[PDB]
């Protein structure tokens, strides 16, 4: 009948919260325009050149 | 109106949208998969 006074204590060991790794960012052509706010509508707009026919 | 009105609408916004080059895209998660959104198909612009 004998009782003891111990604490519950908390451990870290490892045990992560499982997550994807980041792989999309990179791979995608980013920031070829930055001048968002300074043109009109918060729109820049992308010239494709001209094309001939004979 | 007042500093502690609800923000109204944004002219830049009205603009933006009715210029018509923000992105839609298909939701992703909806089964069959959409139909692709008419401003995904509209032609380049002949001017600017």
């Amino acid at each position: 009948a004998h009782i003891f006074v111990k604490p519950e204590l908390v451990a870290e060991i490892g045990v992560k919260q499982l997550q994807r790794e980041i792989v999309l960012p990179g791979l995608v052509w980013t920031n070829p325009l930055t001048d968002f706010g300074g043109s009109k509508n918060d729109t820049i707009t992308v010239r494709v050149p001209a094309i001939t026919t004979a | 109106g007042l500093i502690s009105d609800p923000v109204e609408v944004d002219p830049i916004q009205v603009g933006r949208d009715e210029a018509g080059w923000v992105q839609e895209l298909r939701d992703r998660e909806a089964w069959p998969k959409q139909e692709v959104p008419e401003q995904a198909k509209k032609p380049a612009k002949v001017g600017n």
